[PDB]
């Protein structure tokens, strides 16, 4: 189907405790295949996935000088941030940066993204055009002059269409065997008594990939939103995702109530309930 | 693969 | 200065069964800043050699991470994850509950 790739940064600095930390991770789609950490005892870009251990040296030289490259950007940014906002040099600040593209079926380009963030608020962000900016605040502004000066989006647009798309595609082909692979979830209800007045039933999917999936509880097929709990869709750590939906239900009437699972590994969508 | 890093803000 | 804190989800890899082995995870997710403190209890002691996975963040910007262990579940051994985070005025422990 349609596949993502992904690379995330975030830089924290920390004055009097040495330079700011950088961490990048790039994924595709749900699945880490690379990361980069300053604080390691001799930082390179690490492999985390099978499929891209293959690459040679020359790829893994490029990223980390490019992992190297940003780290540094990242902490004369947060310098250039404080002036900008008129901030003390005392405190910690976070910069995050994500950038990628989405791609369909036919590994065209659907989209491609170039974002960043400072102190977990937007900053300044690619639109989907390619060609123009998002400034969050009058600060962001001033970057936005800077980089429409120095045509920064011709130069994103042609990673974002190219390098971006090609190279996903290589990963998508390199790791088949995972990475297009759906596996759908293992489904149960549980019943969990309350009270006497009431149980609550929980409806599981365990062992799914990706992490995309719909859980949903009816009541005389009426959708039980406001009245169901969803946890965030989680990490077995294994590849996998895992998730629930509960719902309190009136003691007897728990025929009243089905579950109703999508997920792209399952051909159908699932209707289950309550098994004594 | 990554791209090269933009210009500072 | 924005400040989200974390939802805390603390659960096994595998449905739990006693004596058998399994991870135990906690994953803590939408908060911000990033600098978090996360233990794994047993028996209200922190488990060492706990390891996580390298920070990262959501659509939103807010960060997640996963902390897991090896462990044996048993019927009587009880099982925590300890938070600390800014916004927390002391530490959150969120017990694990083989039924969630």
């Amino acid at each position: 189907g349609s596949h993502s790739m992904r690379y995330f940064h975030t830089s924290v600095s920390r004055p009097g405790r040495g330079e700011p930390r950088f961490i990048t991770v790039g994924y595709v789609d749900d699945t880490l295949f690379v990361r980069f950490d300053s604080d390691a005892a001799s930082p390179r870009e690490e492999p985390r996935a099978p499929w891209i251990e293959q690459e040679g040296p020359e790829y893994w030289d490029r990223e980390t000088q490019i992992c190297k490259a940003k780290a540094q950007t990242d902490r004369e940014d947060l310098r250039t941030l404080l002036r900008y906002y008129n901030q003390s040099e005392a405190g910690s600040h976070t910069l995050q940066n994500m950038y990628g593209c989405d791609v369909g079926p036919d590994g065209r380009l659907l989209r491609g993204y170039h974002q960043d963030a400072y102190d977990g608020k937007d900053y300044i962000a690619l639109n989907e055009d390619l060609s123009s900016w998002t400034a969050a605040d009058t600060a962001a502004q001033i970057t936005q002059r800077k980089w429409e000066a120095a045509r920064v989006a011709e130069q994103l647009r042609a990673y974002l269409e190219g390098e971006c798309v090609e190279w996903l595609r290589r990963y998508l082909e390199n790791g088949k065997e995972t990475l297009q692979r759906a596996d759908p979830p293992k489904t149960h209800v549980t019943h969990h008594p309350i009270s006497d007045h009431e149980a609550t039933l929980r409806c599981w999917a365990l062992g799914f990939y990706p992490a995309e999936i719909t859980l949903t509880w009816q009541r005389d097929g009426e959708d039980q939103t406001q009245d169901t709990e969803l946890v965030e869709t989680r990490p077995a750590g294994d590849r996998t995702f895992q998730k629930w939906a509960a719902v309190v239900v009136p003691s007897g009437e728990e025929q009243r109530y089905t579950c109703h699972v999508q997920h792209e590994g399952l051909p159908k969508p699932l209707t289950l309930r309550w098994e004594p | 693969i990554r791209a090269a890093p933009p210009p500072l803000f | 200065m924005i400040q989200r804190t974390p939802k805390i989800q603390v659960y096994s890899r595998h449905p739990a069964e006693n004596g058998k082995s399994n991870f135990l995870n906690c994953y803590v997710s939408g908060f911000h800043p990033s600098d978090i403190e996360v233990d794994l209890l047993k028996n209200g002691e922190r488990i060492e050699k706990v390891e996580h996975s390298d920070l990262s963040f959501s659509k939103d910007w807010s960060f997640y991470l996963l902390y897991y262990t090896e462990f044996t579940p048993t019927e009587k051994d009880e099982y925590a994850c300890r938070v600390n985070h800014v916004t927390l005025s002391q530490p959150k422990i969120v017990k694990w509950d083989r039924d969630m």
